[PDB]
């Protein structure tokens, strides 16, 4: 299909020139005037040239499925895939996932214990029965643990004056305990009596800085199975609050710069060192919770949901739900959590070295045609329902042997994948026919391979010697070319290209016609630099993740897409992580045209249509205002103020979202007349 | 690349936190903070003053005030240069207001020509809380006068615990009548308020509790009686029994107490309150929650027991209407958390101010500080940290502050404020993206070209999460004009470090390699298990920064004891006094000075005597190698065009080692050196400013196989000038983006025939296909189609050279995928500045091919045109063609082509919102005319100070009737009174029908006024505001026989279209429209 020659002095070097490059071993396939390079081409070309099909070496990439003995589950297979991977030739194998078998489950509740949570605290103190009852509808013998959080105890996070550190809750009361970061209420267990014994036991507390230091908690949670203990089995966490949360960089406010250790430094079941470490970073716990296989559940007030919603894309193994100031639906919430948490199947991998790339297809059993995305991801997949993750592995180099794991997110199942390079095709050796090459070399798959001082189709010539004039009618491309093109001192009808001892300068080719330099340049580098791509005979062959004449661009479109995940709003289109925004719409994501005629005046009729149900568009409304949705709440965009069908100054905010003539309106219920 | 990791200085000092912050001060010292150093009892913060000559550090002897307690100074640092000034801060100043503790901020302002100041000048005074408290006294006859006296001494008992002037009282006694014994006004003025309690005597009588309360609410809590405007309002009712005979119900009166915001406490005395109904009456007296506000008292004795705890309860004052929230103001700003000088005066960072929304304080020269932040309109800015990071942006004049909010809605945000009128306002804003990315953690303004004006700002996010690498920096161009701020480029670190903290620290190192472009430093102290690393980046031509680093110094490479290397950066100053900028880097326990090395730029001139090898020499004479021919190579080396940073000694002398190589990388060296048997020659020679030129003699053999490929001489060379005379200075080096291998060609004469003379005849001619007018900045590449043809000898090494001005140069293009009869050709080009004033020559060799004497070849050559290319109004480029055999004749092949040059602009005008849309009238007053105003808004968004002309069209007369009247153009700001007006007769039409369909009045039917206001120099980013003003008559409307006519004016920007052209597409935006509506 395609074969461009890099230096071809053997079968291997033919192979390293690309996936479609094949090597003919037929002896004296080389025409006396057709030198060795001609043996490396596409398979159809070698066949047309008379090469016997069985003499065409073509290492092909393949995957070997060695399934792991017997006994256990039929949930994730195959368990061992060995790869024989040829550079540029994709090695694709198929992973079957069919979770059916229920497994045990540990649930650990994380309680905001601030002054705002008393209406939640009294309620959940008495629910341990319903909790075990609901868990064991699906799993067998669920378990319950408990910890709680407020914040770091030093100023500016909670007040440290002794009277206030004593009664941190409002002066209106006792029945409160001094402020704390994360207290540990013993272990996950098989008793809701034990739940009552210690959960009803301890007091509410309080804070000063509104956000909650609950990320110190979860870092200590994932760091103390010696002091808590989890069963390997499902590991769930419930983050519950009316408020937000602190993260890394906030601890500077209390003159504590050192970022989080991640080590359980726990004493008597309380995070004692917490005022000596910053909060962990958002991703720091997305990673640490993935390490120990924990799925957090976000049990937060309706006014925090949008911000907790955003935490499912940094940790895919998490769930988000809205619930009452009462905690009156934490049961229904966790039912929904598991329902759609287990409805997601994610497939990711270990730290691939730069030499390798893995991509995924993802066939959702509910008919979702989907291929070619670097993430195994399908949704709504029921119970005992097999789905498909085709794993395509493509390598750049002739890589070292190497093993890594592909893992399902949420589980400890492991598919170990092993990578072998396919570079050296199989041939005979120097024990066969030391007469050809004249005892100054040896033979491999046809062509003689010569010792350091010998050259020629049969190693007859030597490097300190002559050339030949009629052979120099072949040692040049054509009548109008130069012999060897310059750049080569010719010998024996073949060229020996010159040495330029400068960075990345090789001259190569049948007539020294090519190089590794004279390609297009990007940034200030050859083909955008060695990371972005490579230079071969005037053209760039770009590395995975890059494309372009000089590897100018990234294959990624995630740079043209907005949080809604649409390319360039709906007002432009995507070119190299960049939007090209029509009219006056501006960079980056083409959302805003800060200059267009602001469209208030033509949406008079539409505004009074939709809130006040009057104006010319009565009975006309919906169809006469098709791009407009009306919002219960104030929106962010463009202030409008203008006179309606009766003369009243209707004030409203007009916010364009993705598309041509498409808006949200907040209308002030107040008119304004005279 | 020139940051020197060999000869550094490292200050390691074991004070707690030493090096967590550091700045360069006064071209002399590196000033190191140590926020956690214990200098005295309950005092933290240490400051150190290190110098390069000494190599050791001294603590700074400040007289540190006791009012500020563990500020932890050193945590925040800043420095400036106009004269030398250091600004030190510990913004965790603990402050006790009795029961509560706060963090105010204290900064010191030091200087060598001054004495230390302290910001803010005032220490922060405790909040206090104004409270207004009325006792309501049941004086009914059922109370014994021995009990009445106990209660009144309970009243003095309670008042004694409330220190005025924050607390004021008022007293009323009630029964069957009501007795104001003293007003708030009277309580305040007395020097012994309690004396008024004495001068009181019991009323006896019935019990009209509700009337008394209504009496209090509408009288005692009125400001007339001394009640304070914004003050907590409390009413304490004390009674021994139910209301009885009370003509008013509590249901009737209570609403006014709640409507005004008055706390209702109930004190009930006696077992009369033990039962169900009396409990419920106490509920109506008191406010809900009723436990909090009702206290049952046994006789008049237990009264004194609750005293202290009732004290406590009332002290627990707070707003309750909006769920007792934690809403603050300037109590815990930690003022001076982020410090950043300006020409106006210092700027200190307010973080926790206004429930952690934030802001910052400007301190003008010895006068009233001002507070920058967003207004209370922007609800969403709570808990953001706006001011955590603060940095100065500076264009040609007006200052601007950028402030960073790590936590804005848990993501991040940074906001530009400038000064509108005399008042600070938001110029523009830009957000983070990843939630918890902590965008705004870092701020650094970069002047990429060093024109004195900030070109762009870098914004950190050091915990940004991607599976392999941690952090990033946003390269954000300054918007100018009130327009959307955006960011262009994201930077990243060497991956394999998911929490490396890339984008933590920033600093402008300046111009470092001599290229007139700015170089910046980025901290990643978390890399390699928090060992730390520093990155060096280069500023691209134009407003952006390199997508890649050019040096990465991990502290791990520097030393086995380095942690958190790169936690802090301050670059820009000659601390070592050796001519070059130094870089100050903090690490956990030590601060380092890194130095730039000088970057020398070497010029290379190569030539042969003679041009080519004549056959006379190349020919054999039967004896091998006899009478070898002598040829000279003459090379000049100079060191120039980028001295820039340097002058005089050290810029001069620099020794260099030369390596010449005849016919290199080939088996058959066809020449040798006369000075030494060998293809190669090496010597050591001295450069200064004007070149060093040398003749080298080539011995070429008589019999030589190849007389076609020219003999090539190559130039490897390296600096070996180890001892240069001044500063004990560092190893000078060569630009690592520059080239060190240079060649020259010695071609041979060629036999065109044993009986033929050899005259080569080549002609060349090129074009620009498809091109219309040339627009700088719109057209970035120029596509030259060069045809060249041979009408003579076969041409070897066919060489085409171009003449073009500096603003453009050749970019290699590749074509492929079978397409075309086009340029599939391989070749080699070189651009090189030549001549006197601004032109270049790009010279291109067709290689591999012999250009045969009867064929032609056409090929493509593309020139990148700088968007800021200064071409003049005409672009001329030329073309020479020749062979490697050097043009032995007179009339030149030169073909040349000259174009007109246009330059890109971006001009916009828009309809302003403040316009009288819909005027009105009705049946009656048609003679009346009414003041009507349209307003238009124009902005130079482009790159060029171009003149423009603003044009307006205003209907003034329709079919003889005045429409608008006495229109004038008001141009307020920059009132260059030039406008021009011309009346215009209208396009004759059937105006009844024309207005019938689309009832709009514009210049198509109306006799119009055309206004031309010429802007003599509409410099970039300048805004102009133009308004059209005049009484719109009503009388013409009856002519058109409709009820709903509208009236429209138009605006259009014009400029010299021959010189400038506006950017393509965005060209509608210079013609705008505003409408007013008339309704009968
Ligand atoms: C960026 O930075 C800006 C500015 O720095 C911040 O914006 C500011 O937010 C602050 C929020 O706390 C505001 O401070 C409060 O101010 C109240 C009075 O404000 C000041 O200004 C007064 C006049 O200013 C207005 O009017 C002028 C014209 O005269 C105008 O030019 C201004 O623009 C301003 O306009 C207002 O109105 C328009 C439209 O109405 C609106 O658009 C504006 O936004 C403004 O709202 C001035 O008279 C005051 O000066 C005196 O009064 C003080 C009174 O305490 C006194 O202490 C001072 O010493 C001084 O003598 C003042 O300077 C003030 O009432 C607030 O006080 C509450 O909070 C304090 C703590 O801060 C508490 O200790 C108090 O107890 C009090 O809370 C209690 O009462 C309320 C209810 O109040 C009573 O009234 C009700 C009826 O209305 C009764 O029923 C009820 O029972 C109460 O008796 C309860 O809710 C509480 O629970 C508690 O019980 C507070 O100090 C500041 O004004 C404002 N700045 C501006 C320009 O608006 C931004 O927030 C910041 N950005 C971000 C994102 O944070
Ligand atoms: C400003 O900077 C100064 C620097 O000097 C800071 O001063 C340090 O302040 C801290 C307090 O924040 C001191 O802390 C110490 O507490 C240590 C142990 O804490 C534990 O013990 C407490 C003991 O109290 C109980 O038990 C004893 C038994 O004898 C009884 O007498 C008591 O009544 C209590 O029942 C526990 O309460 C507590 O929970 C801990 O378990 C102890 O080792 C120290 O001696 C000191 O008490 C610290 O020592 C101070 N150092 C110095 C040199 O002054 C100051 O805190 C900073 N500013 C602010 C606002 O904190
Ligand atoms: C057009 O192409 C021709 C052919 O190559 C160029 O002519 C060459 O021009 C250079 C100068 O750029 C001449 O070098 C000169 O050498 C003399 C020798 O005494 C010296 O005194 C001068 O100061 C200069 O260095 C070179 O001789 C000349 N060669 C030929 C064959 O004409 C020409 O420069 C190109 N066009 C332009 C605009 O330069
Ligand atoms: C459970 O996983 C933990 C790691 O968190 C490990 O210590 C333990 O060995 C696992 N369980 C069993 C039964 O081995
Ligand atoms: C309804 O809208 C159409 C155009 O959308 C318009 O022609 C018609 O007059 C409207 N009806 C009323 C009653 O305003
Ligand atoms: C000083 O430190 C001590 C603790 O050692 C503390 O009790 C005291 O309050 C501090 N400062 C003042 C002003 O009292
Ligand atoms: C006249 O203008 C006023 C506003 O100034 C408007 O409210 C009124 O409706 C107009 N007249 C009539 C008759 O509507
Ligand atoms: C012009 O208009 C103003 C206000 O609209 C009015 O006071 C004045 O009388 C008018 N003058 C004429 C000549 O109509
Ligand atoms: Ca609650
Ligand atoms: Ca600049
Ligand atoms: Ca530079
Ligand atoms: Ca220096
Ligand atoms: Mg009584």
């Amino acid at each position: 299909q395609e074969c461009t020659k890099f230096k071809v002095s053997s079968c291997r070097e033919c192979i390293e020139s690309g996936p479609g490059c094949t090597w003919c071993q037929k002896l004296n396939f080389t025409g006396p005037g057709d030198p060795d390079s001609i043996r490396c081409d596409t398979r159809p070309q070698l066949l047309m040239r008379g090469c016997a099909a069985d003499d065409i070496m073509d290492p092909t990439s393949l995957a070997e499925t060695q399934e792991d003995h017997n006994g256990g589950q039929k949930q994730l297979s195959p368990q061992k895939v060995t790869l024989y991977l040829r550079p540029g030739q994709a090695a694709a194998f198929n992973v079957t996932f069919r979770r059916a078998k229920g497994y045990p489950i540990d649930l650990y509740y994380l309680m905001d214990l601030s002054y705002s949570m008393l209406d939640d605290l009294r309620n959940v103190k008495k629910l341990g029965g319903d909790l075990l009852r609901a868990l064991n509808e699906i799993t067998e013998s669920g378990r319950i643990g408990f910890g709680s959080f407020v914040d770091k105890t030093v100023l500016p996070f909670v007040n440290t004056h002794p009277d206030k550190l004593r009664n941190p809750c409002p002066n209106k009361e006792k029945e409160c305990q001094p402020p704390f970061a994360f207290r540990h209420v013993l272990k996950l267990t098989n008793n809701s009596n034990q739940f009552q014994t210690e959960v009803g036991k301890q007091l509410i507390s309080g804070n000063l800085d509104a956000p909650e230091g609950g990320l110190d908690a979860m870092m200590q949670v994932a760091a103390c199975p010696e002091e808590i203990g989890w069963r390997n089995v499902t590991r769930l966490l419930v983050f519950a609050t009316d408020d937000g949360f602190h993260f890394a960089g906030d601890g500077k406010l209390g003159a504590i710069l050192t970022p989080n250790d991640g080590r359980c430094h726990l004493e008597d079941n309380l995070y004692k060192r917490s005022n000596e470490f910053d909060y962990p970073s958002v991703g720091q716990l997305a990673h640490k919770l993935a390490e120990n296989n924990i799925q957090p559940i976000f049990a937060v007030t309706s006014r925090m949901v949008k911000t907790y919603e955003k935490l499912t894309e940094i940790i895919p193994k998490s769930a988000v739900g809205e619930l009452s100031e009462d905690s009156s639906n934490v049961v229904q919430l966790i039912k929904n959590a598991y329902n759609k948490l287990s409805s997601r199947v994610f497939l990711d991998h270990n730290a691939l070295p730069d030499t390798l790339k893995v991509t995924y297809d993802s066939f959702c059993s509910n008919g979702v045609t989907h291929r070619n995305q670097p993430r195994g991801d399908c949704d709504g997949v029921q119970i005992n329902v097999p789905i498909t993750f085709q794993v395509k592995v493509t390598a750049t180099e002739c890589i070292q042997e190497q093993s890594f794991v592909i893992r399902a997110l949420g589980f400890t199942d492991i598919v170990t994948v092993q990578v072998l390079p396919q570079c050296e095709c199989r041939c005979r050796d120097q024990s066969r026919d030391r007469s050809l090459c004249h005892g100054k070399g040896f033979l491999e798959c046809g062509i003689c391979r010569c010792d350091t001082g010998y050259i020629g189709k049969n190693c007859e010539c030597q490097t300190q010697g002559r050339s030949s004039q009629e052979l120099e009618g072949s040692c040049r491309k054509d009548n109008n070319s130069i012999i060897c093109s310059g750049l080569g001192d010719c010998v024996c009808g073949q060229c020996l290209c010159h040495t330029s001892d400068v960075p990345g300068k090789l001259i190569y080719g049948q007539y020294c016609e090519c190089d590794t330099i004279n390609c297009e340049r990007y940034n200030g580098q050859v083909c955008g630099g060695p990371g972005r791509g490579l230079c071969f005979c005037g053209k760039c062959r770009c590395h995975p993740g890059f494309e372009g004449s000089a590897c100018q661009c990234e294959r990624t479109t995630e740079g043209c897409l907005n949080p809604r995940r649409v390319e360039c709003s709906g007002r432009g289109r995507c070119r190299c992580n960049v939007c090209e925004c029509h009219s006056g719409y501006q960079l980056p994501l083409c959302q805003e045209c800060p200059g267009c005629p602001s469209p208030c005046g033509k949406y008079i009729s539409c505004a009074e249509c939709l809130k006040f149900e009057k104006g010319p568009f009565g009975k006309n409304c919906s169809a006469a205002c098709p791009g407009l949705q009306l919002s219960n709440n104030p929106v962010k965009g463009r202030t409008c103020k203008e006179r309606d069908s009766e003369g009243c100054w209707v004030a409203y905010t007009l916010e364009q979202q993705d598309g041509m003539d498409r808006y949200l309106i907040y209308v002030d219920e107040s008119r304004e007349c005279v | 690349f020139n940051l020197d990791t060999e000869e550094l200085t490292a200050f390691r000092v074991d004070s707690a936190g030493f090096g967590d912050s550091v700045v360069q001060y006064a071209n002399s010292w590196v000033v190191v903070g140590a926020p956690q150093k214990i200098t005295a009892a309950n005092q933290t913060g240490g400051l150190y003053q290190c110098g390069y000559s000494t190599g050791a550090c001294e603590p700074i002897g400040l007289q540190v005030p006791p009012e500020a307690v563990n500020m932890s100074l050193g945590l925040s640092l800043a420095s400036t240069t106009s004269p030398s000034q250091l600004l030190a801060c510990g913004p965790t100043v603990h402050h006790e207001c009795g029961r509560n503790m706060y963090l105010t901020g204290l900064c010191f302002l030091l200087g060598p020509t001054q004495l230390t100041q302290r910001l803010p000048v005032s220490r922060q005074e405790c909040p206090r809380q104004e409270q207004d408290i009325v006792f309501l006294i049941d004086g009914s006859g059922s109370i014994s006068s021995r009990n009445f006296a106990t209660m009144m001494n309970f009243v003095r008992a309670v008042i004694s615990q409330f220190q005025r002037p924050s607390t004021q009282f008022s007293l009323m006694q009630f029964s069957n009548k009501f007795q104001t014994h003293f007003t708030f006004e009277e309580f305040r003025r007395s020097s012994n308020p309690l004396s008024l309690l004495a001068s009181v005597h019991q009323l006896q009588g019935f019990t009209y509790t509700a009337t008394a309360i209504q009496n209090v609410v509408h009288r005692l809590f009125h400001a007339s009686y001394g009640a304070r405007r914004d003050a907590a309002k409390i009413l304490i009712v004390i009674t021994d029994g139910k209301k009885e005979g009370d003509s008013l119900d509590y249901k009737d009166v209570i609403p006014m107490a709640d409507a005004a915001g008055i706390i209702r406490y109930a004190i009930g005395v006696g077992l009369a309150f033990q039962n169900r109904n009396s409990w419920k009456e106490l509920n109506d007296i008191a406010s809900k929650p009723s436990q909090e506000h009702i206290f049952k008292v046994e006789d008049f004795d237990a009264l004194k027991d609750i005293q202290n705890q009732l004290k406590e309860k009332i002290f627990a004052i707070e707003g309750t209407e909006t769920t007792s929230s934690s809403s603050f103001e300037l109590e815990m700003a930690q003022e001076g958390f982020s410090a950043v000088f300006t020409p106006d005066g210092p700027v200190l960072g307010a973080v926790g101010s206004f429930t952690w929304s934030g802001g910052a304080f400007l301190y003008p020269p010895n006068m009233s500080p001002t507070f920058i932040n967003m207004s209370q309109e922007n609800v969403d800015m709570r808990d953001s940290y706006l001011g955590y990071s603060t940095e100065l942006a500076l264009w040609k004049g007006v200052q601007s502050l950028v402030l960073g909010a790590p936590r804005y809605q848990h993501t991040g945000k940074a906001v530009i404020f400038t000064q509108v009128s005399r008042q600070w306002r938001m110029k523009a804003e830009v957000t983070g993206t990843q939630i918890g990315s902590y965008f705004g953690a870092s701020l650094c303004s970069v002047d990429v070209d060093s024109d004195g004006s900030t070109d762009l700002v870098l914004i950190g996010a050091p915990h940004y999460y991607e599976q392999t690498r941690g952090g990033q920096v946003s390269v954000c161009p300054l918007p100018r004009g009130w327009r959307r701020w955006w960011c262009d480029a994201v930077l990243y670190g060497e991956q394999g470090h998911p929490w490396g903290r890339f984008g933590a620290a920033l600093t402008v190192l300046g111009d470092v390699n001599g290229d007139k472009l700015t170089d910046v430093v980025i901290g990643a102290p978390g890399e390699e298990e928090n060992r730390g690393a520093v990155y060096l980046f280069h500023g691209v031509l134009g407003p952006s920064i390199s997508p890649s680093h050019s040096q990465r110094i991990a502290g791990s490479q520097l030393s086995s004891r380095l942690q958190y290397f790169g936690q802090a950066l301050s670059g820009g100053q000659d601390l070592t006094q050796d001519g070059l900028v130094d870089l100050a880097v903090g690490a956990r326990g030590q601060v380092l000075l890194l130095r730039t090395r000088p970057v020398l730029w070497v010029g290379v001139s190569m030539q042969f005597i003679p041009a080519e090898i004549p056959r006379s020499a190349f020919e054999c004479r039967e004896q091998v190698v006899s009478e070898q021919t002598l040829v000279q190579s003459n090379i000049c080396l100079y060191i120039d065009k980028r001295s820039k940073n340097l002058l005089g000694s050290r810029d001069l002398q620099s020794s260099v080692t030369l390596d010449l190589a005849l016919d290199p990388g080939r088996l058959s060296p066809r020449a040798t050196f006369q000075e030494t048997k060998n293809r190669s020659l090496s010597r050591v020679r001295v450069l200064g400013l004007k070149a060093h030129c040398e003749n080298f003699n080539l011995l070429l053999p008589s019999c030589v196989e190849d007389s076609v490929t020219p003999i090539t001489l190559r130039l490897n060379f390296t600096l070996v000038g180890k001892p240069l005379l001044a500063f004990r200075n560092l190893r000078p080096m060569l630009a690592a983006d520059a080239q060190r291998y240079f060649t020259a060609s010695l071609p041979f004469e060629k036999n065109c025939g044993a009986d033929h003379i050899c005259q080569d005849n080549l002609g060349i001619s090129f074009s620009f296909p498809g091109l219309k007018s040339l627009l700088v900045g719109s057209n970035l590449e120029l596509n030259a189609e060069v045809m060249v043809w041979n009408d003579g000898e076969d041409s070897y090494g066919t060489t085409i050279t171009f003449s073009h001005p500096a603003g453009l140069s050749y970019r290699y293009v590749a074509e492929g995928q079978k397409q075309g009869q086009l340029r599939s050709l391989h070749l080699t080009c070189d651009s090189a500045p030549v001549g006197s004033q601004g032109t270049w020559s790009t010279s291109c060799r067709i290689n591999h091919l012999i250009f045969r004497g009867g064929a032609q070849i056409t090929f493509l050559a593309t020139f990148d045109v700088s968007p800021k290319a200064v071409l003049g109004d005409r672009l001329l480029l030329t073309a020479n063609v020749s062979s490697e055999n050097n043009t032995p004749r007179t009339s030149k092949t030169t073909f040349q082509l000259e174009l007109p040059v246009k330059y890109a602009v971006y001009t916009v005008v828009s309809s302003h919102e403040q316009f009288t849309k819909y005027l009105n009238f009705s049946e009656s007053e048609e003679k009346e005319s009414h003041v009507a105003m349209h307003r238009y808004q124009v902005n130079n968004l482009g790159q060029r100070d171009l003149p423009v002309s603003i044009n307006f069209w205003v209907p003034v007369e329709l079919n003889q009737e005045a429409v608008w009247m006495d229109v004038e153009v008001s141009h307020p700001q920059n009132p260059s009174l030039r406008c021009s007006s011309e009346k215009i007769a209208p396009p004759a039409s059937d105006f009844l029908a024309h207005i019938q369909k689309n009832p709009v009045l514009d210049c198509s039917i109306a006799g119009c006024l055309r206004f031309r206001c010429d802007v003599p120099s509409f410099s970039v980013q300048e805004e102009l505001d133009f308004t059209l003003k005049g009484n719109l008559s009503f009388g013409w409307v009856r002519q058109i026989l409709q009820k709903k006519v509208s009236v429209v004016s138009v605006a259009e920007i014009t400029f010299d279209t021959s010189v400038y052209s506006q950017l393509p597409g965005q060209e509608a935006f210079m013609r705008a429209q505003t409408t007013t509506v008339l309704e009968k």
